């Protein structure tokens, strides 16, 4: 595979900008947690979790792959192939499973608002939910990557390249694809729909002067939380859906109807999401607009 | 993509040969492999759109295919005497010659 000198020079330039953008963007997000201790909230920690994954896609996953698309050869031994594979499959399903968790936390904040108020500053509870997520994420692809070769009596991946030993196993790929896509997509759809109905109901609720007046202010806040969640959920959906959907389709036509370069394009769209998130946090959240101010332009006092 | 399609052909015919039982199937599969190999040898790999035919990379690409054609011809020799088992065993060696020498350039 690979590319002529002229094409590698244009792609390397572009691959590099994406690296710098992803790395700087998520370092800046992590440094804002340092600057502002008001970001010590469960919701905020769930976003910090997304920024860590994103940092690693930039610092680790894109960089090791660059030389491999450009030249067609993995030059790092199968050992480092397995580690890079584990980490790329891990950061994918972790981002997905963390969007689920963020969506749940937002659903509880609108639908269970008074119970959520007491729990919100509990970051120990938050950090333990994110850890469980890292283990659940690992479990889906982690062991299969590390163990398939010995279960199958040796590798079917020539020493040239770097693929999951299950990557032309359609049976494994259909059940991993459908879980990887539907678990997150149906859970996330449900929470967001359920936030919409909750707000619509309370909006059509008939209350007296102070209760009504207290709850249109609380609905203004819920409506904002719902936009915030829709925007990030949508932009993730549109970065992640092509790759998740194409895998389901590759596995169900046994690799005969999906060209390699379709799914390889989709990698960059999914990895590009890691550059985008850093910009969405302050677009969509006060708490992040506040933190970035405390860090970059604290002159606002 | 004619190089992509000639590689396609090498794959399909190599699995027929694992799967076969008589000399005619093995023979036809190799004659196909051979044609595809000679065709693929005349290709310019995408990697190399910008290189001379006297380029070390382009000489090496073409030498990979000399190994391959020659190995297919040894296996034709054996198939063309009804030695189906030898000719099938020799087909395995094609996989080595493909990965070690040619797959780099795809
Ligand atoms: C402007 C910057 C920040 C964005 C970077 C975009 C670059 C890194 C992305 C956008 C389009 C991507 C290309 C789209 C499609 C393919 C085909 C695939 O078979 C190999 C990778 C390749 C060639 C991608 C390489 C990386 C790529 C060029
Ligand atoms: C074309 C050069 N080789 C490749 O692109 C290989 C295809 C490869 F096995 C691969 C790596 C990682 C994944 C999983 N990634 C999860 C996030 C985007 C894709 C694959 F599905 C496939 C790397």
């Amino acid at each position: 595979r690979g590319f002529s000198a002229a094409w590698t020079a244009v792609l390397a330039a572009l691959m590099a900008l994406l690296i710098v953008a992803t790395v700087l963007g998520n370092a800046l997000v992590m440094l804002a947690f340092v600057a502002d201790s008001s970001l010590r909230t469960q919701n905020n920690f769930f976003l910090l979790n997304l920024a860590i994954s994103d940092f690693l896609v930039g610092a680790f996953c894109i960089p090791l792959y660059v030389p491999y698309v450009l030249t067609g050869r993995w030059t790092f031994g199968r050992g480092l192939c397995k580690l890079w594979l584990v980490v790329d499959y891990l950061l994918c399903t972790s981002k997905a499973f963390n969007i689920v968790l963020i969506s749940y936390d937002r659903f509880l904040s609108v639908t269970r608002a008074v119970s959520y108020r007491a729990q919100q500053g509990d970051t120990r509870r938050a950090v333990r939910k994110m850890l469980l997520v890292w283990v659940l994420a690992f479990l889906l692809y982690g062991p299969a990557i590390l163990s398939w070769e010995y279960l199958s009596g040796g590798s079917s991946i020539p020493e040239g390249h770097c693929y999951a030993e299950f990557f032309y196993n359609w049976y494994f790929l259909i059940t991993a694809s459908t879980l990887e896509f539907f678990t997150p997509f149906l859970s996330v759809t449900f929470f967001n729909l359920s936030i919409y109905l909750n707000i619509q109901r309370r909006t059509r609720l008939r209350l007296d002067g102070a209760r009504e007046a207290a709850g249109r202010f609380r609905l203004s806040r819920d409506r904002k939380v719902a936009k915030s969640l829709a925007v990030i959920v949508s932009i993730f959906g549109l970065c992640w859906a092509p790759y998740t959907l194409l895998m389901i389709i590759r596995a169900a036509c046994h690799g005969h109807c999906v060209p390699d370069y379709w799914y390889e394009t989709s990698f960059w769209l999914l990895w590009a999401n890691s550059a985008v998130n850093p910009v969405l946090y302050p677009l969509c959240h006060h708490s992040f607009r506040r933190a970035f101010t405390k860090l970059l332009c604290p002159q606002k006092l | 993509a004619d190089l992509e399609d000639n590689w396609e052909t090498l794959n399909d015919n190599l699995k027929v040969i694992e799967k076969a039982d008589n000399a005619a199937q093995v023979k036809d599969a190799l004659t196909k492999m051979r044609a595809a190999a000679l065709d693929a040898q005349k290709a310019t790999p995408p990697k190399l759109e910008d290189k001379s035919p006297d380029s070390p990379e382009m000489k090496d690409f073409r030498h990979g295919f000399d190994i391959l054609v020659g190995q297919i011809d040894d296996a034709l020799k054996l198939a063309n005497e009804g030695k189906v088992k030898e000719a099938q065993a020799a087909a395995e060696q094609l996989k080595t010659t493909r990965n070690a020498y040619i797959q780099k350039y795809l």
